[PDB]
């Protein structure tokens, strides 16, 4: 259950094997080595006999590193074919992805193959239920091999696809659907990645990990499909990073969000209010235009009707975004997910977590009782 | 008009200092018009991301317009003027202004040297 601290995403293969042997000697009955596409292409999980090698989402991975598309999928297929057993390896993957079918075509054909696609009729899996919500999204899966009940996912399609892919692995061990109750409970536990709303009765808070433009865009689309009323987001850019990434990120954020807050997610020795101006230049505004408007009490909106806010410090802006939210609306924090490190300059501070959001959602009641207005960025302070 | 014309007779190219504003619309040719500091409508909405990439993207220098404490003027335009650039006025506003003055002078002559005048129909006209 415990996980050792590792700097890289994929540790050394020899060290991983030694840790797995030490665990299997005493304190663990099974040693499963799971690595991502980059870890599998590097050789971390490749040098290990994999009983079940399935892909959750097959697409162009490590295209800039490996230099060729479908390289990670081919490496995973080769690693699975190296150590393969009859009717023991699972090929559960979405049928819509062509890389998944290309990887399933390679290797030993005696291995069991199955599809977890919902729209495909050959996969026989389908949600067949309408219970999507920010707290829990239960589906009644009706498949011959898959379990009946499904796991409550925070996302509309991504979490549903993950639950459908995990249902196959859960049913492979046990045909009874009662054994998947623990897996469904663990999936609804709101992990670090694509976290769900808090259990407390308050506005929805979704902590996500979105840094690349495409992932940020797809997460924003999924939130728009899930967000009933408003889409409130707050994020920032890292210093000495891709300079062209900031304007496209700001544009993709402002295109579909009504109100967005721009902060400094990772200063890392880079001057503040500089990359913030870079993000502001995406919507055509300059920090001068905003600052001279801030002396007034108007704050004109965007031409498309949306609104844009910004602040230097991360804590106060995040607390305001958590407080500036409607009942049916949910607040999305795509700046950082499972990460708990904020490097402001040379020093780093570990002051980024969900406990701050919980404290803000608890104290917003006292703020409203005091009479403070948190509708927009210029809080109307009484006298 | 007179000046730009003058330069021609001399075969000297307009120097690079003519430059676009934050709104790229501003240029000596288009600025004097009445709508001021307003991006011109091109049908298709201006590609905001495209402008960014052009000035600086990935690597490179852009005059990021963030206000700073040091006293160097933010407009690159101000450079070379000792204190600051001249205040903005349209041809229109200027024209109304110029107009008032000539008139004022005639009124001024009237105020001090004008109560009496050569015309004999003046008493009715003065009022």
């Amino acid at each position: 259950d415990n996980k050792l601290e590792s700097p890289h995403t994929t540790p050394d293969a020899v060290l991983v094997q030694k840790l797995m042997a030490k665990m299997v000697h005493n304190g663990t009955e099974a040693l499963v080595m799971e690595a991502s596409s980059h870890g599998l292409a590097l050789g971390r999980c490749d040098k290990v006999d994999f009983d079940i090698a399935v892909f959750t989402n097959l697409t162009r991975d490590h295209l800039d590193f490996h230099g060729t598309e479908e390289e990670y999928r081919d490496a995973k297929a080769k690693l699975f074919a190296r150590m393969v057993d009859p009717a023991r390896h699972r090929k559960i993957v979405n049928i819509d992805d062509p890389n998944a079918a290309f990887f399933l075509a390679q290797g030993n054909p005696d291995v069991p193959i199955v599809t977890f696609a919902m729209e495909n009729k050959s996969a026989d899996v389908h949600p067949l239920k309408f219970q999507l919500s920010l707290f829990e999204t239960q589906v009644l899966v009706n498949t011959p091999q898959g379990i009946l009940e499904i796991s409550s996912g925070l996302l509309g399609r991504h979490n549903i696809y993950n639950i459908l892919a995990a249902v196959a692995v859960g049913i492979a061990v046990g045909a009874p659907l009662e054994d998947i109750v623990k897996g469904i409970e663990e999936v609804d536990a709101v992990p670090g990645r694509c976290e769900l709303i808090d259990e407390e009765q308050a506005f929805g808070v979704i902590v996500d990990y979105a840094h690349t433009p495409d992932a940020l865009s797809r997460l924003l689309d999924y939130v728009r499909e899930l967000g009933p009323r408003r889409v409130i987001t707050v994020f920032g850019c890292a210093g000495e990073s891709d300079r062209g990434k900031r304007p496209i990120m700001a544009k993709i954020a402002t295109d579909k969000s009504d109100v967005t807050i721009l902060t400094s997610d990772n200063p890392k020795t880079e001057d503040p209010l500089d990359i913030l101006d870079d993000m502001l230049a995406g919507v055509g505004w300059s920090m001068q235009d905003y600052l001279k408007h801030g002396e007034n009490d108007y704050y004109p909106p965007l031409p498309n009707g949306h609104r844009l806010f910004l602040h230097d410090i991360r804590r106060v802006a995040v607390r305001c975004a958590v407080a500036m939210g409607e009942e049916g609306d949910i607040v999305v924090v795509a700046g950082k997910g499972h990460e708990t490190y904020q490097i402001e300059g040379d020093k780093k501070e570990f002051f980024d977590d969900r406990e701050e959001c919980r404290e803000a959602l608890q104290y917003v009641d006292e703020l409203h009782q005091a009479g403070i207005d948190t509708s927009e960025f210029p809080w109307r302070l009484p006298e | 008009l007179e000046a730009l014309e003058a330069m021609a007779k001399d075969n000297q190219p307009i120097p690079p200092r003519a430059m676009i504003l934050s709104r790229k619309y501003r240029t000596l040719v288009s600025s004097w018009i009445e709508p001021l500091q307003e991006e011109a409508e091109l049908g298709y909405e201006i590609d905001y991301i495209a402008r960014y990439v052009a000035e600086g993207g990935l690597t490179g220098d852009r005059k990021r317009w963030v206000p700073r404490r040091g006293k160097t003027p933010l407009d690159p335009d101000a450079e070379g003027f000792i204190y600051s650039n001249p205040r903005e006025t349209s041809f229109k506003q200027r024209c109304l202004e110029e107009w008032r003055l000539h008139h004022r002078k005639l009124l001024k002559t009237l105020h001090n040297e004008g109560p009496s005048i050569l015309g004999k129909i003046s008493e009715s006209d003065y009022i």
